[PDB]
RNA sequence: UGUUUGCAAUUUUUUAUAGUAUAUAUCAAAUCAUCUUUAUGCUAUUCAUAGACCUUGGGUACAGUAUAAAAAUUAUAUAUGUAUUAAUUUACAUAUAUUUUUUCUAAGAAAUUAGGUAAGAUUUUGUUUAUAGAGAAAUUAGAUGUAAAAAAAAAAUCUUAUGAGGGCGGAUCCGCUUCUAAUAUUUUUUUGUAGUUAUUAUUAUAAUAAUAAUCAUGUUUAUUACUUAAAAAGCUUAAUGGCUUAAUCUUGCCUUACUGUUUGAUUAACAACAAAUCUUA
């Protein structure tokens, strides 16, 4: 989130508009997933899906 | 950082309070007097002793 | 002004920089206070559980009486539970003359007075 | 028994009490004088910090019950005769006086949600905000019956004094702070004004009074002297008003400036305060009661007459 | 342990409470100030009279605890010191009063009165630290004032009448309430009619019982303690009223 | 203070030794600076 | 007057004072409070004997008698057994020497009393930190779905204690570290140690892979053991080394 | 500071003892 | 000898010994200004010592019901009386400043100071009940409820998995795929709901059943978790949106309100350009 409350992308992925009732009951979030077919919010018990983002 | 405040309490004594009825009991006070005699108290008042007759156009 | 200085002197001695410092005990000394503190609270537990036991026993004595009274019949030609319904009325219980002041004003004392009890009291 | 085997064999709580021969030779005053030297200090040197910097800070603070702690207050010094009276003679009378019988197989009463919700077939009722507290804007606390598990008792007392003329004569606030210091035995905290009134010459955000708060035994002792030594001496006193009560179990009432100097603590040193500077006070009794009538019944048990007005 | 704990805590307060300023209570060069300094000097500077001799400061402040078998912690010693200090030691002119001329203060009354020594069960000042119970004999078995409940009166209105008819009206009493605190049920004999006695707690503030011209066939009375009741009342009659008892 | 004098001397030696090392090392830093 | 007796103050205090047990010091408030705890411990022990004999009556009782059968018989003894364990701790929780012996590290960890205070101390400062590391470093849900530590584990490299989640030099982390474990339950069990590096960069697939740097199983451990050197796992202590210690490393550029 | 007052106090004690001694010799001579 | 004087008690580290990495002690730093004369003085008593009732003195006291044996001890200048000296040298006492032990005129009684960071607190507005002086209007104290011994087991419906490197087509790529695990969901099939204290009833103080209470080894001012509509208060200034799980408030330490360059955006800023805005390394 920016200084003026602007939501940017931190990684190369696909935008998602969802609600996470576990984190906060009355909030709506925006996220970026690496796979277009992913579904947010991820289950709290699933491993973090992260990309390397490095070149050898 | 939450400050931990210390208690600032003055010196206290142990006083004997002798009521008008002659009864005594110890209390914790700040006055240095050791014995405090009370000539007027609940044991010598009509509002607290309505049935008592001695005090009683 | 001179009298007011006697007051400021009373607050100056109570300043945080003037009051005595926090205690500093050794081990054997710290442990001795640890037992005096561990025992005092236990003593309170015994006095509490005892004080709370009597309250439970006194309460269970009323529940048994009221429950029985709720099933009784009479006296005479009176439906069952009359005395119970009349015993649960709170007429004047929360008024001004609810509790007599002559009883509530008399508190405990370390030693009695010149005349412990008054046997010559007349209506 | 194997269970008893799992207990500490070297039990110190089972040792014999000290003897007289060993007690006669235990002279702490002689040890220091005979040593003729300073004993080396211990290597364990941990002192409570001056600030609490978090639950994970390396240096942690001990509880208030630790004597070395900065918040340690010496425990009780005596048993107030008023708390012993209540728990001995009156605790059972209030339970016996106010008592309602419940059948043996009475089902538990489930509390009703005081913030209602919209229920119906209208599609709009789904995500509607909870309705407002019916009647008053703030919800009042519900009364709890006086049973053997809920005996109303005194918790704390707040003695506050308001001195508006202290803004012009700063000496009126210093005296007020000293009166409440001896009357209660604590260090009063100065209070400030919160409103401006040109007619009353009142300015906001300026020290115009003080207050104290006593808990535990200190409260029972204040009531002991207040009820049995101060109020009986007030001239032409009728009693505490029957209207006192915030609807939650706290009784409030005030004393005149001529009734505050009747306190044994103030009359002993009356010649030490300047003249016409002993102020009144707003004595607020905070009890464990949950109603306005349960509080009056509690004070009636302690010998507090209430006059109808 | 309570006395040892109080005394132990009184000295811990000496180490944490601000010192005592005599200037705030005693004016310099006065009968009270001189009387205070003389007595303070005898206590070795300790402004308190119930903690013995202990200096919270100095090189000997650590030695605050007292050894076993000490008299300083007893209540008798505390009251003795406070009474020996309440006597004026300096006349109004500032001159010390002789030792033989000092007027001792009136000492408190003894906890055990003459009734405790005499053992008079008909006295209400006996066992001042315990709760007494009024037991009356009926022409014989000891019991409490009891009577039949008529159809017009209730339980509380009947108990008030029986008490006045049995123990007289010279007692300042107060019936706690309408709720009964105990009941003794004597089952019937299938014949004889059973009895469902319902007791109402009462409290006496002043006066004395009077059995003269009583309506019921009463002979004697006595104020007994909870321990003496079981030795007087019957087993079944005591087991039903013991729940109403208190701590003391 | 018969046997305590030996322990006191051990405590004094431990202090006088450190005070020497601290002054012997502080001097080295003043030479490097 | 050697170091085997304690610090200087003890050796100094043990030469100018009289020989007398700590609990026999003639102090008024200390001996009046010790008697309150004395006659209390005797009541707790009298209760343990009363509850132990009650289980025998229930044990020697046909399950058919119980309206709930054998299912309702075990739930009743379970509550009784758990009630006795609490009485075994309350009988010594007030002992002043049990606290001294525990703080000095000379406590017998085979008794429920010392294992209770040992865990109560661990759950005060050490658990809150390890619990934080598991969350901030995302060890969960990465490695495991949910994890609540139940024992203490302090690892030191070449005799140097390392703080939880502290960057160590590639040369310091070259020899098998010593695990200072501590269990808080009774009995002896077999432990399994695993060291996993969950940040190995896989540039071919653009993701991270986990790599095991150490693995050992069948390590007997009891609440009396404290030190375990991962260097000698099959030589001195019993155990099967699945994979010897691999020196941790990280290629330049990766986090 | 404390031992300073100690040494300076014991020093004054010797001076007071020297005065007490010398003055005593004169009283005996008279 | 910093750290409370009766004895291995916080964290890390130094050094040394034993030891084959560990164990003990020691040292340093962090947390904290606890004040420390072992008596030199005082007190009591007694014995000398002056004579119209004095100075200065020597003894005695035996300390847990602690004690006379420290309830708080400094220096210096001037000057006087006693007294002493080679001397305003010494001792004593007053005459009175002046300094140290900070221990005596309340900053924890005083400012609305607004940013970085960390920790702590979480309805502060209004409405409302009550409250000496006190009134339409001054201060203070209040204004939701619940939980805190403890579960176990069977199947099913999905959804997930960097689970079994599953299988089959084309280890980790993809669509189909069974199994296992986890979260969630069924009103689901249930089983269990004790123990402790006490009461009542039966049975021979104990057992069994029922009823009631039960967060409690803990300074009851308990504490902790959850809950308490909306509006309002507060957040530099109008209005709008937002924040209560922090963007508010309190406190500690600070001054990134930094230097250079640079990424990707504002569906290619303002329907161009420029002055701009947010963000990255
Ligand atoms: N305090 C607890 O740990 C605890 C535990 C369970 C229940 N409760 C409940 O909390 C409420 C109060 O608990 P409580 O009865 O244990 O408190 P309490 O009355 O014993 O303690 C209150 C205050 O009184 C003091 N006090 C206690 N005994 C004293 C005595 N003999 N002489 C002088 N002062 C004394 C205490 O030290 C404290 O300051 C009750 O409802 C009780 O049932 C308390
Ligand atoms: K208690
Ligand atoms: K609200
Ligand atoms: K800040
Ligand atoms: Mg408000
Ligand atoms: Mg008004
Ligand atoms: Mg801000
Ligand atoms: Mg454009």
């Amino acid at each position: 989130m920016g200084r003026d409350h602007t939501i940017h992308a931190a990684v190369a992925g696909y935008v998602k508009y969802y609600r996470d009732p576990q984190l906060h009951p009355d909030r709506q979030y925006i996220g970026v997933v690496f796979n277009r077919n992913d579904k947010l919010p991820y289950p709290k018990d699933a491993p973090r899906k992260r990309k390397l983002g490095l070149v050898a | 950082a939450t400050f931990v405040p210390r208690h600032r309490r003055p010196y206290q004594f142990t006083q004997l309070v002798q009521l008008s009825d002659g009864s005594t009991f110890t209390v914790r006070t700040t006055m240095p007097t050791a014995l405090y005699k009370s000539a007027k108290d609940s044991r010598n008042h009509l509002l607290w002793q309505p049935s008592d007759k001695s005090l009683k156009a | 002004d001179p009298r007011i200085i006697n007051i400021l002197r009373h607050f100056a001695v109570l300043s945080p920089k003037r009051i005595p410092p926090p205690l500093r005990f050794g081990r054997n000394r710290y442990l001795r206070h640890w037992t005096i503190h561990r025992a005092w609270l236990l003593f309170r537990r015994q006095q509490r559980e005892q004080r709370e036991r009597i309250l439970m026993q006194q309460h269970q004595s009323m529940s048994n009486a009221c429950e029985e009274l709720r099933n009784t019949e009479g006296p005479g030609t009176r439906e069952t539970g009359y005395l119970y319904r009349v015993a649960m009325l709170k007429n004047g219980v929360y008024g001004l003359k609810s509790i007599p002041i002559e009883y509530a004003s008399r508190a405990l004392v370390e030693t009695p007075g010149r005349q412990a009890w008054n046997h010559e009291w007349k209506r | 028994i194997p269970d008893l085997a799992e207990l500490e064999t070297r039990s110190a709580l089972d040792a014999p009490i000290p003897s007289e021969e060993d007690k006669k030779e235990f002279r702490p005053w002689k040890r220091a004088a005979d040593r003729k030297a300073r004993l080396p200090s211990s290597r364990y040197q941990y002192h409570p910090p001056k600030y609490n910097r978090g639950p994970l800070h390396p240096i942690q603070s001990p509880p208030s019950s630790d004597p070395i702690a900065r918040d340690f207050v010496p425990g009780p010094f005596n048993m107030p005769r008023l708390k012993e009276t209540f728990r001995t003679v009156m605790a059972s009378d209030l339970m016996t006086l106010a008592y309602i019988h419940t059948p043996p197989g009475t089902p538990k009463k489930e509390p009703t949600e005081r913030l209602r919700a919209w229920e119906g077939d209208s599609p709009y009722f789904a995500n509607r905000a909870r309705r407002a507290p019916r009647g008053a804007p703030e919800l009042p606390i519900r009364e709890r019956d006086i049973s053997f598990r809920n005996i109303p008792e005194i918790k704390e007392i707040t003695v506050s004094t308001f001195v508006p003329l202290g803004l012009k004569n700063p000496d009126l606030l210093i005296v007020a702070r000293a009166v409440l210091l001896a009357m209660t035995g604590t260090m009063p905290e100065m209070t400030r004004s919160k409103n401006n009134v040109v007619q009353w010459q009142l300015q906001a955000n300026k020290p115009a009074g003080c207050k104290t708060t006593i808990y535990g035994n200190a409260a029972w002792e204040f009531m002991d002297r207040l009820i049995h030594l101060v109020l009986p001496r007030i001239k032409d006193w009728k009693g505490v008003p029957a209207s006192t009560g915030d609807g939650s179990g706290n009784v409030q009432f005030g004393l005149n400036p001529e009734d505050v100097q009747l306190f044994p603590e103030v009359e002993c040193n009356y010649d030490m305060y300047p003249a016409k500077m002993i102020p009144g006070c707003h004595i607020a009794i905070k009890t464990t009661a949950t109603s306005d009538r349960q509080a009056k019944l509690l004070l009636q048990s302690l010998g507090v007459p209430f006059y109808s007005n | 342990f309570e006395e040892s704990f109080y005394f132990y805590q009184k000295r811990l307060n000496e180490r944490l409470t601000a010192p005592f300023r005599k200037d705030f209570y005693f004016k310099k060069d006065t009968a009270a100030d001189l009387d205070w300094r003389i007595k303070l000097k005898e206590r070795h500077g300790v402004p308190a009279k119930d903690i013995g001799r202990y200096n919270p400061r100095g090189r000997m402040a650590w030695n605050d605890e007292v050894l076993v078998g000490s008299q300083t912690s007893s209540r008798k010693h505390m009251v003795e010191k406070l009474l020996a200090d309440a006597e004026m030691r300096v006349s109004e002119d500032g001159e010390e009063i002789p030792a033989e001329d000092r007027v001792p203060v009136e000492k408190p009354m003894p906890r055990r009165t003459e009734a405790d020594e005499k053992g008079d069960v008909k006295r209400l000042d006996r066992a001042l630290d315990k709760t007494l119970y009024l037991v009356v004999k009926k022409k014989a078995k000891w019991m409490f004032p009891t009577g039949v409940v008529p159809t017009d009166e209730g339980l509380h209105e009947t108990a008030a009448r029986i008490l006045a008819e049995s123990a007289g009206v010279n007692m300042n009493t107060w019936i706690v309430g309408r709720v009964p605190v105990a009941h003794h049920v004597v089952r019937p004999v299938f014949l004889k009619k059973g009895e469902k006695i319902f007791f109402l707690k009462g409290r006496i503030m002043a006066g004395q019982a009077d059995l003269t011209d009583n309506l019921h066939d009463l002979v004697d009375f006595k104020w007994l303690t909870q321990e003496e009741l079981r030795s007087t009342l019957a087993e079944e009659y005591f087991h039903s009223v013991k729940g109403m008892f208190a701590e003391r | 203070s018969s046997v305590i004098a030996e322990l006191i001397k051990e405590k004094l030696a431990a202090r006088a030794e450190y005070n020497a090392r601290q002054s012997a090392l502080r001097k080295l830093q003043q030479q490097k600076m | 007057g050697g170091p085997e007796l304690g610090s200087r103050r003890r050796r100094a205090a043990l030469a100018t004072t009289g020989n007398l047990p700590f609990e026999q010091l003639p102090y008024q408030c200390f001996q009046d409070a010790r008697k309150i705890l004395q006659q209390d411990r005797a009541a707790k022990i009298a209760q343990i004997v009363k509850e132990t004999e009650k289980i025998k009556l229930i044990e020697a009782r046909d399950a058919s008698e119980f309206e709930g059968g054998e299912a309702a018989k075990q739930t009743r003894i379970k509550s009784l057994r758990k009630y006795i364990e609490e009485l075994k701790i309350l009988a010594d929780i007030n002992d002043p020497e049990v606290k001294r012996r525990f703080e000095d590290g000379r406590g017998d960890m085979t008794k429920p009393v010392y294992r209770f205070m040992a865990e109560r101390r661990w759950r005060s400062m050490d658990y809150k930190i390890i619990a934080q590391r598991i969350s901030q470093f995302h060890v969960v849900p990465d490695l495991l779905p949910a994890f609540d530590p139940t024992m203490d584990v302090k690892l030191s490299f070449r005799g140097y204690q390392v703080s939880p989640g502290a960057i160590l030099d590639s040369r310091v982390t070259e020899v098998a570290p010593t695990l200072r474990m501590q269990v808080f339950d009774k009995g002896e069990r077999l432990l399994t140690v695993v060291v996993i590096d969950s940040d190995v960069p896989d540039v071919t697939h653009d993701n991270f892979k986990r790599r095991c740097h150490f693995l050992a199983a069948n390590i007997p451990w009891d609440p009396s053991k404290t030190v375990l050197s991962l260097r000698s796992v099959g030589d001195r202590v019993e155990g099967d080394v699945g994979k010897p210690w691999l020196p941790p490393f990280a290629q330049k550029g990766s986090p | 500071f404390l031992l300073g007052i100690k040494e300076r106090k014991l020093a004054k004690a010797d001076r007071r003892e020297e005065y007490r001694r010398r003055v005593r010799e004169k009283r005996e001579q008279r």
